[PDB]
């Protein structure tokens, strides 16, 4: 039992049955809201300091 | 080209919804940035609140060291100066 | 039939709900007191003329049939706004406004008694009277005086009784207050501090 | 296992959901009940109950299968509740002495002169001032009873539960004699019938009407005295500005110079000081202040009595206490530094 | 007098003295002066209402009180 | 044996057990039990756990099916109990004397000494300070002093952010005020610290009901629970802001909050220790003088000292130089301080 980790609970007698390795918050909706890949340095030109 | 270490969540998009609505202590983002310790956070009354929880973490209480939190705006910087 | 229909009312307490609207494509939309909607194309044990949209009705938990009309539509605050005590005030208390007593009675009391006094002549009755002056000159005296002295159901109304923080229409307390008063008080309505809302 | 065996016999015995009564029908029991949250209901009784005591504003036992009425009980019961400085602000305890003291003592001033007993006072004034002092200073002389009610305690999400506490209070005040229930924050309790066809904040409203009913009219006060604390007589009720209810309206803002010397005596004797010092100079130094602020002055002279090892507080400890609190603590620490006057 | 109908009123009361020396009163203030005659008559514990207590109500704490006689001399 | 009767009590317990709030003791061991939704049969109690541990209206362990009272409750833990209850005395009593040195004594003899030695009040009849506000320019040391008294503690220290109490559910804020002061009560004489409550005044939020009448109720519960009744005794509470204007004066009034402590920006005598100790762990060409940096900037924070004293090492170590020339302090202080209002636009001051 890890504190504040989530589990797989049966609906049978609410038998505490399995434990689910998970992340909790909207992590998917905005956790990975990056701009992934793009390009290289060549199209910058001037703000080099 | 840092291969893991830049997760631009862009931090201001639905600003009255991505910030505080559902993510009160927006630290859900900070749990992202810790549990994806190669990351870089970017952003563009709630803003004052979440500002203060930024300052609750990033004032010397920090796991993967600095991440890289960045905000950008323009033309006058008269956001709340705390 | 009616043994099992008494049984349907008897099954559980037969969940009093709300009618949302009524169509005639005879047909009615139920909102439960669980705030759940159930259309029926068949009403059942009442008539559509007997009901109207916006009513507390008894509905079966199982068949979802409109079973009975509740005799509990009592309307909070209004039915409490009806002054049932009727304190006494004879016209001996009104000193100095006796001409206003006379034009008051000719304006108001006689349309309650004799419209034949108006419509054998054949024009109209009067429509609304404004009382004003300094606020110690006495505006309650016509309310309690016409309450006790003129034998009709005295209804009162105040100014800030039309302002609730929660909004959405000004047509429920007003329209069910006068539509309330169309039957059990259709002669006397006292609006007070109308200048508090007449802005 | 002190009683485990009978518990295995109580398992065939389980009945009676909570089920607060709404109202009744006519000629018949035919009662009407909401449970808590689900719905509203036109119920019938199990036959082995008393059909008399299923009256409205009550919760009965109610079956799960048939929802039939089992026995009720009143919900809220037994656990509810847990002055030498009589004389602060001066003329306040004289009017309080009139309106409180004279019906408790003499129906000779009232009936022989032909009036009603004045039964309530609308107290109005800034906080931190002594509404607590005056109202609890009444409790020296009734007998020894005082009940203290904040109005904001009644902010609940259950219909008429504040009004149910009006029932509880007006059925505890009549049990004991010469009792004192205190009212406070009476703006959230309501005097003005705010209402528009939407139906929101109305437990305030129906609780306020129950307050009208059980307060004055419908079995008059007697040996129960209740004052109302406010900053404003504005948002009040003309049904409670009905002048047989609350007609005195005792006023108080500040002590003059010498009430402050009296509070200097109060918070002076209550701590370790030196009895060779004066206080009229300090009452000159206090133009506008509360006695709580006077206590802050006395504790601040206590702080200088901590810094130096002092238990007999000199005049100068109070001098630096006032020059602290009123001058070096007004905004920053510099209201003066210009002569121009002297 | 309507306010002093049910109250015990001594016959040493001239209502025209009272309401004549009133200036600019509404019946809110007729009632205020009459009930304040009940209360000022109620202070010392008189057996009935007294005309002095009516006259005291006539000047219920000088309306707005104050009374600084600075500059008026 | 006791394992058998204990297993019998365990078999009185039906494995799906619920958690529900009492309303009132019905004295004859059958009770009536609210859930969160309140379906309240005339249930009984498992008569081996003590019924007389609990006041009426306290949560218990119940059943789903018969709803019978099974056991005793333990606590209430939220995401805040982890944060309110500070686990360790974290760090940093002080890394550098010479920060303030003025209100250090004031927080010491005002907070620490009445707490640590509460015997002086016997000698004098003084009440302890209950509420002290620590406020001023941002990043002065106030949060750092909270971590100072957190480390240099003697009590169960409590760390609260003022914006933790903001929810969309009704009553949830005041509920966490009740759990909050329950935490503040039941450990020992604890040091509660609450920060950034100047951001609770002109503030409206997303996860929220009607704004002006939500946090008025929660802050109202703070006004009632904080310094109303429930006998303070020895419960230290320290709050902190940066501004003052949104403060409702109903808590600012005495009784509730006693001391209001400002913070200035430091003078040059205290600057030298912060400049020096921020440079105490770096290789530096000591021929340069810090006194230009100590004199020049008039309204620095310590983060300006920190930022310059790191930035000059960014300029020397920018070119792999272990020691720092004075011109790297020039580019350092000109890199940290920006928009120096001296001339250009108006510069009327010349
Ligand atoms: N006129 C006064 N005479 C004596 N002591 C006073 C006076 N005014 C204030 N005090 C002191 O200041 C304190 C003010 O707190 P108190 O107990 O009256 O609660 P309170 O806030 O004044 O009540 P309220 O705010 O509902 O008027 C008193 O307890 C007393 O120590
Ligand atoms: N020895 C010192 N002397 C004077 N000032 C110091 C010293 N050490 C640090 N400081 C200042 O005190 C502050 C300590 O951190 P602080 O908690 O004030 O930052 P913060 O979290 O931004 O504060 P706030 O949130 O209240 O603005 C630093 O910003 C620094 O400028």
């Amino acid at each position: 039992v890890t504190p504040n980790c989530r589990v797989a609970l049966r609906n049978d007698s609410y038998t505490l049955h399995k434990i689910l390795p998970n992340k909790v918050d909207p992590l998917v909706s905005l956790m990975m809201v990056e701009k992934v890949p793009d390009s290289t340095y060549e199209m910058i030109g001037g703000l080099d300091k | 080209h840092t291969d893991c270490t830049f997760i631009r969540v862009s931090g201001s998009e639905l600003v009255q919804k991505f910030i505080g609505e559902g993510a009160r202590m927006v630290r859900e983002l900070f749990v992202m940035a810790r549990e994806h310790a190669p990351s870089i956070i970017f952003m563009d009354s709630e803003v004052q609140r979440t500002m203060l929880e930024l300052l609750n973490q990033l004032d010397g209480f920090e796991a993967t060291k600095n991440i890289k939190v960045i905000m950008a705006t323009n033309r006058i910087d008269i956001l709340d100066s705390a | 039939e009616n043994s099992e229909k008494i049984k349907v009312n008897k099954t559980l307490p037969y969940l009093v709900s709300n009618v949302i609207e009524l169509l005639d494509v005879k047909c009615a939309v139920i909102k439960t007191s669980t705030r759940q909607t159930y259309f029926l194309p068949v009403i059942g044990l009442v008539d559509a003329e007997k009901l109207k949209p916006g009513d507390l009705v008894g509905v079966n938990k199982d068949s979802y049939l409109i079973l009975e009309t509740l005799p509990t539509e009592y309307d909070s605050r209004v039915k409490a706004m009806e002054v049932d005590e009727r304190p006494t005030e004879q016209y001996s208390d009104i000193g100095g406004l006796d001409k206003q007593i006379q034009e008051l009675v000719e304006a108001i009391v006689l349309p309650m008694n004799h419209k034949e006094k108006f419509e054998n002549l054949g024009i109209q009755p009067p429509k609304g009277v404004l009382m004003y002056g300094p606020p110690g000159t006495g505006k309650t005296l016509l309310a309690r005086a016409c309450a006790a002295q003129t034998k009709a159901t005295f209804l009162k109304l105040a100014g800030p009784q039309l302002v609730q923080m929660f909004i959405g229409d000004g047509a429920k307390l007003v329209r069910d207050a006068f539509a309330l008063a169309k039957e059990k008080a259709p002669s006397i309505i006292f609006i007070d501090e109308l200048d508090a809302i007449g802005t | 296992a002190a009683d485990k065996q009978t518990l295995q016999s109580e398992q065939p015995l389980q009945v009676a959901r909570c089920t607060k009564i709404i109202n009744a029908d006519s000629e018949d029991p035919k009662y009407i009940i909401n449970v808590k949250q689900f719905a509203k209901f036109v119920v019938d009784l199990s036959d082995q109950v008393a059909p008399t005591d299923i009256e409205e504003g009550m919760r009965v036992g109610v079956d799960r299968n048939k929802y039939q009425i089992h026995i009720p009980l009143p919900p809220k019961i037994d656990p509810t509740v847990t002055y030498s400085d009589v004389g602060g602000c001066k003329e306040q305890i004289e009017k309080l002495r009139e309106v409180v003291e004279t019906p408790l003592l003499h129906p000779e001033r009232f009936v022989n002169l032909g009036i009603e007993p004045p039964k309530g006072v609308l107290l109005f004034g800034p906080p931190g001032t002594g509404k607590t002092l005056c109202a609890r200073a009444v409790a020296n002389r009734t007998d020894a009873c005082f009940i203290r009610v904040i109005g904001s305690e009644l902010v609940q999400k259950y219909v008429g539960e504040g009004a149910r506490m009006v029932r509880e209070l007006f059925e505890m005040a009549r049990t004991k004699k010469a009792c004192l229930i205190f009212f406070d924050e009476i703006d959230a309790i309501g005097g003005a019938r705010f209402d528009d066809g939407a139906g929101g904040d109305n437990e305030v409203q129906r609780t306020m009407l129950e307050l009208i009913n059980q307060l004055d009219g419908f079995d008059p006060r007697g040996n129960i005295k209740v004052l109302m604390a406010t900053n404003r007589p504005d948002t009040l009720d003309p049904a409670l500005m009905r002048p047989g209810r609350l007609d005195r309206k005792i006023e108080f803002s500040l002590p003059d110079l010498e009430g402050r010397t009296h509070i200097f005596k109060i918070h002076a004797r209550s701590m370790s000081v030196e009895r060779d010092i004066r206080f009229e100079l300090l009452a000159r130094l206090c133009p506008n202040s509360t006695g709580a602020e006077i206590r802050s002055v006395c504790t601040e002279a206590g702080m200088f009595a901590i810094r130096a090892r002092r238990k007999i507080a000199t005049e100068k400890d109070f001098l630096e206490a006032v020059n602290k609190v009123i001058k070096s603590y007004a905004k920053f620490s510099a209201t003066p530094r210009y002569m121009t006057y002297n | 007098q309507i306010h002093s109908r049910k109250m015990n009123v001594s016959p040493d009361v001239n209502y025209e003295e009272l309401a004549r020396c009133t200036d600019d009163f509404n019946g809110a203030q007729c009632k205020a002066v009459c009930v304040e005659a009940g209360m000022i008559a109620l202070r010392r514990g008189a057996t009935e209402l007294t005309h002095e207590d009516y006259m005291e109500g006539i000047l219920e704490v000088q309306a707005k009180k104050k009374a600084n006689l600075q500059y008026y001399a | 044996k006791q394992e058998e009767e204990r297993s019998k009590v365990d078999d009185l317990r039906g494995t799906p057990m619920s958690v529900g709030t009492l309303e009132e003791i019905i004295d004859d061991n059958h009770a009536i039990v609210s859930t969160s939704v309140g379906s309240e049969h005339y249930v009984s109690i498992l008569s081996f756990v003590d019924k007389d541990l609990l006041e009426p209206g306290c949560s218990v362990l119940l059943n789903h099916k018969v709803h019978a009272v099974i056991g005793v409750l333990m606590d209430d833990t939220d995401p805040l109990v982890t944060v309110m209850k500070v686990e360790k005395a974290p760090q940093e009593t002080y890394a550098d004397i010479g920060g303030l040195d003025n209100q250090i004594q004031e927080i010491k003899e005002s907070v620490e000494l009445p707490l640590t030695h509460p015997e002086y009040y016997e000698e004098m009849g003084i009440k302890p300070p209950k509420g002290v506000i620590l406020y001023g320019p941002p990043g002065t040391g106030k949060t750092l002093l909270a971590k100072a008294v957190a480390n240099q503690t003697s009590a169960t220290f409590l760390r609260v952010v003022g914006s933790e109490l903001i929810q969309k559910y009704l009553g949830d804020g005041p509920k966490l005020v009740r759990e909050l002061f329950r935490v503040a009560e039941e450990h020992a004489p604890s040091i509660v610290f609450i920060d950034e409550i100047d951001a609770i005044g002109t503030k409206r939020y997303d996860s929220n009901s009607g704004g002006e009448r939500e946090i008025q109720r929660t802050m109202l519960e703070l006004l009632n629970q904080l310094d109303g009744f429930d006998s303070r005794g020895d419960v230290k509470v320290i709050m902190a802001t940066n501004r003052i204007e949104t403060l409702d004066p109903a808590l600012i009034r005495p009784g509730r909050i006693d001391r209001k402590i400002e913070f200035p920006l430091p003078d040059e005598k205290t600057k030298k220790r912060i400049f020096q100790i921020h440079t105490s762990r770096m290789t530096l060409a000591d021929d340069v003088t810090l006194d230009d940096l100590i004199m020049a900037k008039d309204d620095l924070s310590g983060a300006d000292i920190k930022a310059i004293c790191t930035e000059a090492g960014l300029m020397a170590l920018r070119e792999r130089r272990m020691k720092v020339t004075n011109e790297d302090f020039k580019k350092s202080k000109e890199n940290v301080l920006y928009k120096k209002q001296e001339g250009t636009p108006e510069g009327l001051y010349l």
